[PDB]
């Protein structure tokens, strides 16, 4: 009983690194997006949204973790 | 479109102008590469192998002694070398062995002559899988 | 194996390539064209600024 | 105003309003059978 | 508590934004569109 | 409390108003300028060939 | 009353200020509060002409339009501090997706009946795992339903309430001696920089939605 | 019962980073997207269909391991 | 007493991100998919088969995985 | 006697992630198969049983750590 | 009670390297920018400022990492 | 001593996985194989040779680690 | 209370390895500044500045880690 | 309150493996180094200082990992 | 208070992969050096003497691990 709460804050420490995905994950995107406009600058609008699309997909991942972590908080 | 234009050239004879072709393989220096009806537009230094041309047709197939492939961006891939091959007849290894030991002795001259005869190892070497 | 760096150009390493391959030539074809292909008959002179010479050397 | 155009939603669309009404539905299963929590 | 309260609002809101749009709000613009290249192509 | 976010959205509302609303100014006028310029274009041409 | 309905009510007079009040007098120029709607309508446009690629496929352009705009204005509404979670409620959104999945499925089947069924044989495969790949694409096929409004709105749980904590920790900032004034602006700027992740979280995922049932309309109406 | 409740709830906790590679895979899926239609531009609606089939699968590995997390915690 | 059915879902929370693998792995197999079929548009045909092919066979592991937790959670 | 049922529990819990060399390894095989058979089409046949070949005894090494697990459980 | 914090504070220890994906992250972006320069001479005015955009929400997501390891430390 | 065979159980379960450094590092051998002979069609009685030499003194390294495992489950 | 300053310690340990992706990373920056700058011996010290600055505001996270790793000493 | 300095040590121990990041990257920044110079050997050690720069205060992070060890351990 | 030698000796346990990607990383210069010099043969007397002087001062700090956990056991 004095330890369920504790027990759900180290349960929201050990829930909080699989961020770690998004880290890497939205970087080798703009890493790619950089490839991307660097060998073919006049096709950049095609890849600009279409880059940071996957942005959104990687990072609201990334942003499932730590609100698992949050309502594990509350 | 379906298919491909192919354009292979020789400073003597070009064999195909404009020939529609299925499929296309010959040696870049990134390895033996095939190329297929489209294609990403790709500039390939020719290194000397065999290119073999499939069609609707058979894939014939040629001792090629090296040059350009070049993939215009309309899917229309041309090749630029010098030498074309038969089956097999032009290739004889008596004519290979006895100058290609020859040519190692030539690879211990001085420097242009060595490196000149260090080529032709490596092209009798490379007509070695031509030999099969 | 390091010929751009030691040895020929690489128009001149294809045609190194070149007599080689028709250097192993079948000897049934290899053909009066094959032999006018190799026929180097050329000669340079390198002139010099003030017009002058070297001796002519069969390339 | 605006124009009214007599556009076709009926005889399009009615699928996602038939899974609105069967969502609905289960919605009023679960909210009598989960409300006494 | 209030699942019925937020999903039948919000179904008739969707309704509503679905009869709307397509009535007036999407072609209201498309006459823009139309009377643009009826001027140009005259 | 929440004081502290109003506050982060009125600097971020000056931040708009200094940087983000010129850059649409420019671009609505340029779009409108381009509009304006075709849709007159088209009818000055065909004034022509009514003139032809 | 419920102030979510009277959210809804302000989601539909906003609706209504962005075209009527916003059309000067209906005039050919388009001017630059209508250049909002005229570029979200080509960039809608042109999203879904490419996307389902049907010779039929204006036919589901305004419920995409109207499955953006909603989602596009609800995440405009609660960015304002002072508000109450608009699209943070996972049982409405998910209830949304539910109601679009399911209507998918019956849109498929009206039009396929039994060859709507053909959607779990994708492509060539040898015998002894021909019917794995359908397992897991009807595993996939419920995971196609629920992960799409669990997506945005737990993005919301997880927006608004971070703007909730860290000003809390920026209120337990400046109660502590004085000297918690000097350079105590970083976390104001990266509140500011969450808020401008915020929008993204708004914005883009609106356009996620958008394009992903664009691919899921695509999938249903045509057999591959 | 003190304890069982505790342990669910570290066990949803350490059910969090099954999305990490996940994290980082629809993202890398994406920068083969950005190395494709950037070196081939006529080939952004041919690949676009089965890369946004290859995204969703690609949530079909780190999304169960989530709910592996929600379960859990019921 | 209670901890043996306790210690069974912290052994399903960690039992299960196995599929992390899975999170990496068949992701690539679409990437090397589009940096293969970005290079020649015409292999698509030949190659979409063997693809889904390498895909299947190198998820089931990872589907192994929460199965695996599923009869350790159950 | 009444601990080790539960270390038991989390000792099938703890090994078996090892289907992670499974669910990365083999994949990224597909991977350079793609490649392999997309910039060189005629070398398909020549390939896939030598890949997949490289399949199998790359992946029963995952298969290992799972039925260790099951020794673990059983 | 005499627990809660401690587990609290070993809870931000473990909340902690989460922001491994920063270190990493944002790096290997400026890998592909000092590519992008490298093998296109005048890409640099067009490059950076979007590689910054590349730069900052991707960094902020490891500022999440430490911000828990903030709040569980303290709150 | 009533824990040190709970202590061997996990042990041998935390000894386990260390075939995972086996599960990747075989198969990108495999994985340069064929780029070894999509590249290069000649080089293959080269190389299937080395390349499965190459296999075995990696993985036994792996091997390793999982027969500790059972000397940890027994010894 | 005799627990919690130990406890202080060991979390002062696991926040400690986070400059693992830190030196990971401005590895990955001085790898890609070697081959940018050998393919590129013209333009050396135009790049050489945002590399060091990339470098820079990169290893900086693993600074905050650190000194996050001191003050949960305190 | 025995428990607080064998703590101490097995803190020191998980403030080991933080150096895993550097005994990786400084080694690969001279790998960089070989693919440059193996390309163009005509610019060895202009770039050297670039390289012994990024070993040096890339090790640094290794350095402060076991000198976060020592100071925790003793 | 038993507890102390135990700990040290846990703590010479958690000790150990710091070497890990050491293993990797000292590894993969080899291979970079397997691809400057299957590359470039007139450059090896140039880049096997450094390269091994990249191996040793890397490694080394890999040893750095195995020594703390000597002084740790002891």
């Amino acid at each position: 009983m004095q330890l369920v709460l504790a027990a759900k804050y180290i349960g929201a420490g050990i829930s909080t690194i699989g961020l770690l995905g998004a880290g890497i994950g939205i970087a080798i995107v703009f890493a790619a997006l950089i490839n991307g406009v660097s060998r073919n600058p006049s096709i950049k609008d095609t890849v600009f949204p279409m880059a940071i699309l996957g942005f959104a997909l990687s990072e609201a991942t990334g942003l499932f973790c730590l609100m698992v972590s949050f309502l594990l908080l509350f | 479109s379906s298919g491909l234009k192919l354009q292979f050239a020789l400073p003597h004879e070009t064999l195909y102008s404009g020939s529609e072709v299925t499929q296309v393989n010959l040696p870049a220096k990134s390895g033996r590469i095939g190329v297929l009806a489209n294609h990403v537009p790709t500039v390939e230094q020719l290194l000397p192998g065999v290119v073999e041309v499939m069609e609707g047709s058979n894939s014939k197939k040629f001792f090629i002694s090296g040059g350009f492939a070049t993939v215009q961006p309309d899917s229309q891939l041309c090749v630029t070398a010098i030498e074309a091959f038969p089956l097999e007849s032009f290739s004889q290894e008596n004519i290979k062995n006895l100058l290609a030991e020859a040519k190692k002795n030539v690879s211990s001259s001085d420097a242009r002559e060595a490196a000149e005869a260090a080529i032709q190892v490596e092209v009798l070497e490379n007509l070695q899988s031509v030999l099969k | 194996s390091a010929w751009r760096k030691a040895g020929i150009s690489y128009a001149a390493y294809l045609n190194v390539a070149a007599q080689a391959i028709r250097s192993s030539l079948k000897t049934e074809l290899q053909t009066a064209s094959v032999l006018n292909r190799s026929q180097t008959d050329a000669f340079y002179t390198q002139y010099k600024n003030g017009t002058a010479a070297s001796e002519p050397t069969p390339i | 105003m605006l124009k009214r155009f007599p556009t076709p939603i009926l005889k399009v669309y009615w699928p996602f309003f038939v899974a609105g009404a069967a969502v609905y539905y289960g919605m009023s299963k679960a909210a009598d059978l989960s409300s006494n929590t | 508590f209030y699942f019925m309260n937020q999903l039948t609002y919000g179904f008739l809101l969707m309704i509503t934004l679905l009869i709307l749009f397509s009535q007036f709000f999407l072609p209201m613009i498309l006459r823009l569109y139309v009377s643009r290249l009826f001027i140009s192509k005259l | 409390d929440e004081s502290i976010l109003l506050l982060t959205f009125l600097g971020f509302t000056g931040l708009v108003a200094k940087y983000l609303a010129p850059a649409y100014k420019d671009f609505a006028d340029a779009r409108m300028k381009k509009v304006s310029d075709v849709l007159n274009a088209s009818r000055n041409k065909h004034v022509e060939a009514v003139k032809d | 009353l419920t102030t979510f309905s009277l959210y809804t009510i302000i989601v539909l007079l906003v609706i209504t200020s962005l075209y009527t009040l916003t059309n000067n007098n209906n005039k050919i120029i388009g001017s630059r509060w209508l250049i909002s709607q005229e570029a979200i309508y080509d960039t809608i446009m042109n999203m879904t002409k490419g996307q389902i690629g049907g010779k039929n496929w204006g036919l589901y352009f305004p419920m995409i339009f109207t499955l953006f705009m909603f989602i596009f204005i609800a995440n405009l509404i609660s960015m304002i501090p002072y508000s109450f979670a608009l699209s943070a409620h996972l049982v409405f959104i998910i209830s949304l997706s539910i109601v679009i999945w399911l209507g998918n499925t019956i849109l498929g089947l009206y039009k396929h009946g039994w060859v709507f069924f053909s959607l779990f044989v994708p492509a060539g495969t040898p015998l002894p795992l021909v019917p794995l790949l359908v397992i897991i694409e009807t595993l996939s096929y419920f995971a196609r339903a629920i992960s799409l409004g669990l997506r945005l709105g737990s993005n919301i749980l997880a927006g608004h309430l971070l703007m909730v904590i860290l000003a809390g920790l920026t209120f337990n900032f400046m109660l502590i001696n004085l000297f918690t004034l000097v350079f105590g602006f970083v976390p104001l700027a990266m509140i500011l920089a969450i808020m401008m992740l915020e929008f993204a979280i708004g914005i883009i995922q609106g356009y996620v939605w958008a394009i992903l049932t664009a691919s899921y309309l695509k999938d249903a109406v045509y057999l591959h």
